[PDB]
RNA sequence: UUCGGGUCUUGUAAUUGGAAUGAGUACAAUGUAAAUACCUUAACGAGGAACAAUUGGAGGGCAAGUCUGGUGCCAGCAGCCG
């Protein structure tokens, strides 16, 4: 539509975070 | 709490060094400048001046191959919000 | 208006940047640069260190 | 300790030249000391 | 002739950061 | 090129100011009735010393010589050297330093080459126990003026090293509405190639002057021979009375000329002492100039500072008129209630000027 | 052996 | 230790403070202006419609706030209402969740300095099940508190059911606004601003039918004032925010048309608007003067207050016999110099140690101040502005007009000259003018060190030489920076891109401003191009300034071994001519391979190639490489926006990127082949055996031989 | 090296 | 701890299948002073089952990259930068 949603990145934050499992 | 004087080190050439991460900050309710451990020559670049650093102790076990002796503080937040989730990149540093 | 012939020449300058951006770099502004690259006899001119 | 992942990324070596294939397998410095290394032995034994 | 002034001038760069940092250590350690 | 200018006079000062805006100015007409009209050799080489010092500023001069043109920049300093024209001494050319000392990117150390005194400038003394406890009042902690070699009228050979370190943002506000009280009276009585026996006569013929009084009163000998003493012989003497108390000066000098008593010159330094103590409030009418200057840019904040009806003379109002010229700020002046001596505390909103150069 | 070695010399020192 | 801070000065009127600014920001419909009618309702008792411009309405008997909705779509309306703003009321849809808008204002907000936020909810009538919105709630509520600090309280609104919301929920909002006790901030204290309340243009109409629409009309604009005393002198630059940076012409304060009712209150019981108690205008219903006296010398100044050079240093005494005469006697200076008779001798020894003493130890300021350095020099900051105060006080009409000018919350008016016809022909009262006064530092133009990282939720990372629209100060102008690193703090060496996670040095040209600045841009400001993305691009500080910087970017010139002995080699396909090799010999080179050398000499009989002594037997195959360093410079590009001044207000395009103008004018992306990354497979290398000199082999001894 | 490291400088006419 | 010795269907960012279910949304009814929820239950609701859990600790590896010291080809510091 015309609403521009956020990202999935933004919406959950996590920043930088390594590879688990 | 403390207040960011200057960040000495930033004149050293080999990165990543203990004379490099460190600052100096003096404390406010003393009036007393001393010396305080930050990791990451990034949060180095997010520690500049005039900031209110939150130090805390260091509590070490062991030392290291190039660390200074007798610098006892690190350093825990900076202007209200968490050095770890600034350079996680969870939050941001508001000026 | 002042402001309209300064957005004219601003838009010239404009049209030269986009120019130069989209156009080909210098032979000294690439790297790793051979002879038969660059031109001919240039180095005792452009005095680098 | 304190360390990124991109940080610690990775870094790819490049190839020869395609225009000068003729001479081949760009040389280097794992494939230089395994050389030097085989060059020293020589010389030590041919002085001995 | 210019390479003889380039290698002055980086031993004398070289020698005031030494004496720079031995003075920013010695700060460090004093106070 | 946009704020005009008229005559060659206050020409040090108005560079000076113009610099610490920033504001373009256009000076004009600078001796138009001469046989040489136009600038002078010292001028010219004190331009050449502010281009030297500072960073990215225009200096045009009319082919007549006698329309200058600043445009400013920045401020760098360094670390360099100065010859000075044998027309005007090391304290002619130091005083705008002293101005525009501690607001630049890197540190000033400047070796000033020439003569070192003068009947009309600074000396070094003077300059040294005159002006710098009034940059230490205002903040600049890390000043210093070095003598490699002493030079002296007329042909000088002598060497100075400026070397300021307090790289400060804005001076800090003064509040001294008090009269102060002198403590003691310091002096340096100085010369080269003579015989001390001079300076030992003008010392005597200054504590000659001083017997009346029973403040404390040392002034130390400082005599320069050898290879470090310059070519011409000459003496000189300063006195600085001394507030210890809150660390103000009140200094006088003179030199002595070709052929003049070193006793009637001790005499007549101590009497010119005594005249600038009669007429002075918490200020010398030297060091006057750099106390304005330094209210004036420091922070955005009203400083009061008590001076005196002697201290107000032409000098005085041709300052304050640059100075509302320059920076559009005003200077109050309130009649202090006190009913023996007729005092005027001097109230100065300073602007915001802040030591933007400076990387942190 | 190599690693080992490598890992050895590592918790000697 | 928590209540322990970092000292700063507060600039703000104790007599009349101006009008508190709050902004109402959210997405395009999520009933922005609705909000604004129902507190001003609640806070003034009358309906209003069409509601257009700043409007000033009055809370309590000491407050007045001004309201702003901003228009939502625009993001320079977004950056400079949160240079100005004090208070927002950031309202964010209940359903839709956070959306883009919301959250690039908070960041820009983050980054010049966080003013008051309050967060709002709003659409929560829509959701169907009290068990999906109370979840929603706690949602918002904990995403919020990760922006915004923890504990931060946010209001929640139902429908609108006359036009306005909720009386309750709108009461506690009002409470909670009319109490909300800000703080102090750098760039507002420091820089005096103002939102202009009323524009007005000033010519004549035959002037405009003469010169034919395109004269730069005269412009009064009123509004009040904040932050710090405007100078009351006319002739100062100040930045309108979007139309360009003028200079006042002529400044008046004014009677301000909605004086609090203390304050109105007081004058009436001095001198001895009830109805009226908004504001939209924009929608409808002596030593002292002798001495500053131009037309006089002083020399008649000085002659008529007692009834020269300055060059010269010393000042003009008399003659040294006056002098001497005047000064045989030392008694009129005594006094500055420094039973009955037992009482007198001791005061005079206690003043005698007085003086001796002074201000050693004089309470010392700590057990005078509660024993902590930061009361200590919050003291000294309060007793410094109560000294300005009662120095303010004084005088009525030059200490409060030419000494200080217009303090704070005095409603002037100002006219400017040159200003453009598309100003006065597209003002649309939607818009926030807001003007800025600047500085020196702000006025001049040079290049300015910054460091700077790629913002963490934009996705593409930052070229050089790539326009970058940014926000630094009260400006917003779009340059061409180019991303600097210092090689272990050796040399500016130029990167090609923005490192990914890291803050890396800028260079860019462009108004200065002062050291310590932070500052974001963004990449596109145009709305009709955006796309999900997110806008803002970077955040930085700016830390100092030059005019030049001597930045270099690295070539390396490679050349190729034809001839091999040990230890020496010829090198061909590297220079042009036996000059040039001259120019450059004597020099450390290195290969592939990584062995170390030096080009020795010219070779004569070909016209380019040389002799190198490496340290090893270099291969046929491998490729010398020669080190060193070329200067680059910065474009001196500089193009403010001027929305204000465009007509559409939104869609300001300027210089395009370089993946838009390559896709506009159909180019490829440039790549040469021979640069690409492979997967190389080097296999295991068998060497040969060692050949004995055939000497050594016949007269070796006969047990050590070769069998 | 003073006309490749400075900046500024003097338009002198006579 | 070094020379080494011990032992065994193990390994896979390889392919593939139908079954199960509640986090969730929801008629409904129960619950309740009235609701919300739990407990019940039609209808929807699982292949990165992206319906996308964490917080800490230890360690390696890499370039035509960078810095410093050297008894070459090494060592140190380290490397988001080629
Ligand atoms: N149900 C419901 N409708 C709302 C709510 N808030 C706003 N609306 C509707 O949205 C409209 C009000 O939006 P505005 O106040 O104009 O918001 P705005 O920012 O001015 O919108 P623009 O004019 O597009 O900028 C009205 O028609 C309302 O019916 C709400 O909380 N609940
Ligand atoms: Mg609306």
């Amino acid at each position: 539509d015309g609403k521009r949603a956020i990202n999935y990145q933004i919406l959950k934050n996590k920043g930088l975070t390594p590879k688990r499992n | 709490k403390g207040i960011v004087l200057e960040k000495l080190g930033i004149e050293s050439k080999q990165p990543n060094s203990a004379i490099r991460k460190c600052v100096r900050v003096q404390l406010i309710k003393n009036g007393k400048k001393v010396t305080a451990f930050v990791p990451n020559d990034g949060c180095l670049n997010f520690v500049d001046e005039n900031d209110e650093v939150l130090l805390a102790g260091f509590g070490r076990k062991g030392k290291a191959k190039g660390d200074i002796p007798g610098v006892r503080f690190k350093v825990v937040k900076v202007s209200g919000v968490s050095l770890l989730a600034l350079w996680k990149e969870k939050k941001e540093k508001p000026r | 208006s002042s402001f309209e012939k300064q957005q004219i020449e601003i838009r010239k300058q404009i049209e030269q940047l986009e120019n130069e951006a989209v156009a080909e770099k210098k032979w000294s502004l690439k790297g790793e640069v051979k002879a038969k690259d660059r031109p001919e006899d240039a180095l005792l001119t452009e005095e680098l260190e | 300790k304190l360390v990124h992942d991109v940080q610690k990324k990775q870094h790819r070596e490049r190839s020869q030249l395609t225009s000068r294939s003729r001479y081949g397998f760009l040389e280097k410095h794992k494939d230089y000391v395994k050389r030097a290394q085989d060059f020293h032995r020589k010389q030590s034994t041919l002085k001995v | 002739f210019e390479a003889r002034q380039r290698i002055e001038e980086k031993n004398k760069e070289s020698s005031d950061y030494h004496a720079k940092m031995a003075h920013i250590v010695n700060t460090i350690n004093t106070e | 090129k946009y704020t005009t200018f008229q005559g060659s006079q206050n020409f040090r000062l108005r560079i000076v100011l113009a610099t610490l805006s920033g504001k373009p100015i256009k000076i004009e007409k600078i001796r138009s009735g001469d046989l040489n009209p136009g600038l002078k050799d010292y001028e010219v080489s004190f331009l050449r010393l502010i281009e030297s010092v500072t960073n990215g500023s225009v200096i045009e001069i009319s082919y007549t010589g006698t329309t200058v043109i600043y445009r400013p920049g920045i401020i760098v300093g360094g670390a360099s050297t100065h010859i000075c024209p044998s027309s005007k001494p090391v304290g002619y050319f130091v005083e705008p330093m002293l101005y525009l000392a501690p607001f630049s990117k890197k540190k000033f150390s400047i070796l000033f080459k020439g003569i070192t005194a003068s009947h009309n400038d600074a000396g070094i003394e003077a300059i040294k126990w005159g002006l710098m406890p009034v940059m230490e009042k205002f903040g600049v902690r890390e000043c210093a003026l070095h003598t490699l070699k002493r030079g002296s009228p007329p042909l000088g050979g002598g060497e100075v090293h400026l070397v300021v370190d307090s790289l400060i943002a804005q001076p800090i506000t003064m509040h001294e509405i008090d009269r102060p009280i002198i403590s003691s009276i310091t002096g340096v009585a100085y010369s080269t190639r003579v015989s001390p026996s001079l300076v030992n006569r003008m010392i005597d013929g200054a504590k000659k002057v001083l017997k009346n009084l029973q403040c404390e009163v040392n002034i130390t000998a400082d005599v320069w021979r050898g290879e470090n003493s310059g070519k011409s012989p000459g003496w000189g003497i300063t006195l600085v009375a001394q507030s210890k108390q809150k660390g103000w000066s009140y200094f006088a000098e003179d030199i002595g000329d070709a052929g003049s008593i070193p006793e009637e010159l001790g005499e007549k330094v101590a009497c010119q002492l005594l005249e600038e103590i009669s007429k002075s409030a918490a200020v010398g009418r030297n060091q006057l100039p750099l106390a304005i200057v330094y209210m004036v840019i420091g922070k955005e904040d009203i400083g009061r500072l008590r001076i005196n009806k002697e201290q107000i003379d032409e000098r005085f109002i041709i300052l304050l008129r640059d100075i509302k010229k320059i920076f559009n700020t005003e200077v109050f002046l309130k009649p202090v209630d006190e009913a023996d001596n007729e005092d005027m505390i001097a109230t100065i909103k300073g602007i915001g000027f802040t030591n933007t150069s400076k990387k942190i | 052996r190599k690693e080992r070695l490598k890992k050895l010399a590592k918790m000697e020192e | 230790e928590r209540k322990l801070h970092v000292p700063m000065v507060d600039r703000t009127p104790e007599d009349d403070p101006p009008p508190f600014i709050v902004a109402v920001v959210g997405p395009p419909g999520t009933g922005k202006t609705t909000l604004i009618r129902s507190l001003v309702r609640r806070m003034t008792k009358s309906t209003l419609n069409d509601i257009q411009g700043p409007i000033t309405v009055v809370s309590g008997k000491h407050r007045r706030l001004t309201f702003l909705e901003c228009p939502a779509d625009d993001l320079n309306a977004m950056i400079d209402i949160a240079k100005i703003a004090d208070l927002v009321l950031l309202l964010i849809d209940g359903n839709f969740g956070f959306e883009m808008e919301t959250m690039e204002f908070l960041n820009i907000a983050q980054h010049h300095g966080m003013p008051r936020v309050l967060g709002v909810a709003t659409h929560l009538d829509l959701f169907k099940s009290q068990s999906t919105l109370r979840a929603s709630k706690k949602r918002l509520k904990h995403r919020f508190w990760t922006e915004v600090y923890q504990g931060a309280k946010l209001f929640y609104l139902s429908g609108v059911i006359n036009g306005r919301y909720p009386d309750r929920e709108i009461l506690n909002l009002s409470r909670f606004i009319s109490v909300m006790k800000f703080r102090p901030l750098k760039w507002r204290n420091e820089h005096p601003y103002m939102l202009a309340d009323r524009f007005t243009d000033l010519t004549h109409p035959e002037l405009i039918e003469t010169q034919g629409l395109q004269i730069d009309r005269k412009v009064a604009i009123y509004g009040y004032l904040h932050g710090t005393p405007l100078p009351s002198a006319p002739g100062t630059r100040v930045h309108i925010a979007g139309v360009g940076d003028f200079s006042v012409a002529q400044i008046e304060k004014l009677p301000d048309p909605c004086p609090t009712p203390f304050y109105q209150q007081k004058l009436d019981d001095f001198e001895r608007d009830k109805d009226k108690l908004i504001y939209a205008p924009m929608s409808d219903v002596n030593i002292g003067k002798l001495i500053y006296m131009d037309n006089i010398s002083p020399e008649e100044c000085i002659r008529r207050w007692r009834g020269v050079d300055l060059e010269k240093f010393v000042p003009y005494f008399d003659t040294f016999e006056k002098l001497a005469k005047k000064w045989k006697s030392v008694d009129a200076i005594k006094e500055r110099f420094l039973r009955e008779m037992n009482a007198a001798k001791k005061e005079k020894l206690r003043a005698q140690f007085e003086i001796e003493e002074g201000e050693n130890f004089k309470e010392d300021d700590e057990n005078n101040e509660y024993d902590t350095w930061y009361e200590l020099q919050k003291a000294k900051i309060s007793k410094q502005l109560e000294i300005n105060n009662i120095e303010y006080q004084e005088m009525t009409p030059e200490q409060r007009q030419r000494i200080e000018g217009f303090k704070a919350g005095s409603y002037v008016r100002i006219v400017f000259e040159k200003v453009p016809m598309e100003f006065v022909k597209n003002f649309n009262p939607k818009f926030p003018i807001v003007m800025g006064g600047l500085l020196p530092t702000e006025i001049k133009f040079g290049i300015v060190k910054a460091r700077l990282r790629r913002h963490r939720w934009h996705k593409k990372i930052l070229k050089t030489n790539d326009p970058l629209v940014l926000s630094l100060g009260w400006r917003r102008f779009q340059t061409l920076p180019i991303y600097t690193t210092t090689d272990s703090r050796t040399r500016t060496r130029m990167l090609k891109y923005t490192p990914e996670h890291t803050y890396c040095n800028a260079a860019f040209y462009g108004p200065l401003c002062s050291p310590n600045t932070p500052f974001c841009g963004v990449q596109i400001v145009a709305n009709s191009d955006t796309g999900n993305g997110f806008r803002i691009a970077a955040t930085g500080i700016v830390e100092e300034i030059d005019v030049n910087i001597e930045i270099v970017k690295k070539l390396k010139l490679v050349g190729f071994p034809y001839k091999i002995f040990k230890n020496t080699a010829f090198i061909k396909d590297m220079f042009s001519s036996a000059m040039e090799v001259a120019r450059f010999e004597g020099a450390q080179i290195k290969t592939v391979s990584g062995i170390r050398g030096e080009i020795k000499r010219a070779l004569s009989k070909p016209e380019g190639h040389y002799r190198a002594a490496f340290e090893d037997k270099i291969l046929m195959s491998d490729i010398v490489i020669l080190r060193s360093w070329y200067p680059v410079r910065v474009k001196k590009f500089y193009n403010p926006v001027t929305s204000l001044l465009l007509k559409e207000k939104t869609e300001w395009k300027g210089l395009r990127l370089t993946g838009q103008i390559r896709a506009a004018m159909n180019l490829e992306t440039p790549s040469n082949p021979d640069s690409a990354y492979h997967k190389i497979e080097r296999v295991e290398r068998h060497f040969n055996g060692l050949k004995v000199p055939k000497a050594v082999q016949k007269e070796l001894p006969f047990k050590s031989q070769i069998h | 090296k003073m006309m490749k490291n400075k900046r500024g400088g003097v338009i002198d006419k006579r």
